[PDB]
């Protein structure tokens, strides 16, 4: 089986669940996040056309592609493109691979499936190359060909419709804006195809923190998430510190999570609270532009300490790796996700208690670095705290404070 | 500053983390002793935070320091606020609401360890009518209890 239709799928499961409440997935078209469709019906009459010139330009490159099919591939391109049809980017997808073109990072298990969202990439590339101890090398998506090859088909969609519809008649620029959407959401599409393939822990390079609305945030982060949630992908690490703070550092902690407090946010003006936009001309009315970037004084970090209040043990599950939930005869502790068999437990003689599961979460906070660590039971009883093991020990005493031993 | 309810509760969570039983944490536990309490400074406060404290250079915090750098933070910082804050940059059109789409992207990309179904659900009574539209000052109220 061909693996791009394996992860293709897979981003297929994401994009329907993000389109629950929306429900605009037909099953014939399935939609990308933050990626407006947009069909225009010229017919026929510019379709063949278009697929002439991109079956002259596979034709007349050198690349993979046995000439034969030219032309066959070329009306796969631009009828997947423009009919936003799912089946058929995955036909077309799998069709390069069956090429030669992998859809796979290149250094095999010792890949780093890495993200660059960038401007200074430069820089980022071979801090990232340098720090590796392992012999594992960071790959990024220009890195991989049936990636790279996908775009350039894509991009001359893009020129032709630069090219050959000037956009001052009126139905021409329809058709323009019409390719460009849907040459667009392409890419977006091989975006989430190319994070789906992440494994273990990952960088994304992203000075100057978070944008919101960008390739990262629409289409790369919620597959990495996904992929998360089944256990696939370990630690997310953000670059936005200048290249020179991750220097004198191992792989171990160079990056940290978007979730951490003082990650920076940053939006487009161009759509950024348009009316509002005008609002902001006080400082300067030729200070802000439809492609600025506005920095912004608000805290991702504030949602996930929300998460914390709102969901029992969340605090656990973030710094220590531990998915703790309601059991039967107690707390049943897992690695998270909680998907692998193996399981240990937290008893408290009072579990509906929030003071008495904060003692714990604390507990555990300050005693066991991961899942591993911890003894297959841990008792709260009468203001001690006990762990069976293989023997039996107590090592709370709460006289208002905690002495061990 | 600081109540008897307060200080009590640090007092717990400060004592479980000095696990020697001298009375005094590493410079490395504050933030994580900090966290645990539900005020997350950033690596920079958390520096500052850290040099003036350890001016002495022997890596060590009472408690009463402890107490000290904790009165001084929670000064600082708006929680109910700051989340509030948080979701307003996800109205287009001012007016409360965000889409009930939206909230789903938001979490699950800021929901560093929900699962898919902690999600569905947050998006249900997110709002209970059948619209799209979830009013944000209505969600975080409804967590914050
Ligand atoms: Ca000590
Ligand atoms: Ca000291
Ligand atoms: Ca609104
Ligand atoms: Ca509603």
């Amino acid at each position: 089986e061909s693996l791009v239709a394996a992860r293709a799928e897979k981003v297929a499961n994401l994009y329907r669940w993000l389109d629950t409440d929306n429900d605009v997935a037909t099953d014939k078209y399935v939609p990308v996040p933050g990626f407006e469709r947009v069909d225009v019906d010229v017919s026929d009459e510019v379709k063949q056309r278009m697929i002439q010139s991109m079956s002259g330009y596979i034709e007349h490159t050198d690349n993979q592609v046995p000439k034969d099919q030219a032309e066959a591939l070329a009306t796969l391109f631009v009828e997947s493109t423009l009919d936003y049809d799912w089946d058929k980017r995955v036909e077309f997808l799998t069709k390069l691979e069956s090429y030669g073109y992998s859809f796979e990072a290149p250094h095999a298990e010792k890949s780093i499936v890495s993200f660059w969202s960038g401007k200074n990439f430069k820089q980022y590339r071979d801090i990232l190359d340098n720090a590796q101890t392992d012999g594992k090398k960071v790959v990024y998506d220009i890195d991989v060909k049936g990636n790279a090859f996908a775009i350039d088909l894509n991009k001359h969609l893009m020129r032709w419709g630069g090219l050959f519809l000037d956009p001052d008649n009126a139905e021409q620029n329809q058709l323009k804006s019409s390719i460009d959407a849907a040459t667009f959401s392409n890419t977006g599409f091989w975006s989430s195809v190319y994070a789906t393939g992440a494994q273990n822990d990952v960088y994304v390079i992203a000075e100057g923190g978070v944008r919101l609305g960008n390739y990262f945030w629409n289409v790369e982060l919620p597959a990495l998430r996904q992929l998360q949630r089944e256990g696939l992908v370990g630690e997310i690490r953000l670059l936005d510190k200048p290249v020179s703070e991750y220097k004198d550092l191992p792989a171990d902690q160079i990056g940290r999570r978007l979730t951490d407090a003082g990650v920076a946010v940053k939006v487009r003006f161009d759509a950024l609270s348009h009316e509002r936009q005008a609002e902001l001309l006080a400082d300067n009315p030729d200070g802000y532009k439809a492609d600025t970037l506005v920095e912004l004084d608000v805290k991702l970090s504030a949602i996930d300490s929300m998460l914390r209040e709102s969901l029992p043990f969340y605090s656990l599950r973030t710094e220590r790796n531990l998915l703790v939930q309601e059991g039967e005869e107690g707390f049943e502790v897992r690695s998270w996700p909680g998907i692998d068999g193996k399981s240990k437990t937290i008893l408290l003689d009072n579990p509906e208690d929030a003071a008495q599961q904060k003692s714990i979460e604390r507990f555990i906070l300050a005693n066991f670095d991961n899942f591993e660590q911890m003894p297959d039971e841990l008792f709260l009883v009468d203001n001690k705290v006990l762990s069976h093991h293989d023997g039996r020990t107590r090592i709370i005493a709460q006289k208002e404070d905690g002495a061990w031993t | 500053q600081l109540t008897e309810e307060q200080i009590a509760e640090f007092k717990e969570a400060f004592s479980l983390f000095d696990k020697d039983g001298d009375g005094t944490i590493t410079t490395k536990e504050l933030g994580t002793v900090m966290r645990s309490l539900g005020q997350n400074p950033t690596e920079a406060e958390l520096q500052d935070m850290i040099n003036e404290v350890d001016a002495d250079g022997n890596g060590t915090i009472d408690f009463p320091e402890f107490l000290t750098m904790m009165a001084r933070k929670m000064k600082d910082t708006d929680s109910e606020e700051e989340i509030r804050e948080a979701f307003r940059v996800f109205d287009k059109d001012g007016n409360g609401y965000i889409s009930a789409a939206e909230l789903r992207h938001v979490m699950t990309n800021l929901g560093e360890k929900l699962t898919d179904e902690e999600v569905d659900q947050m998006i249900r009574e997110a709002d209970i009518d059948g619209d799209g539209q979830v009013n944000y000052e209505e969600f975080v109220q409804m967590m914050t209890a």
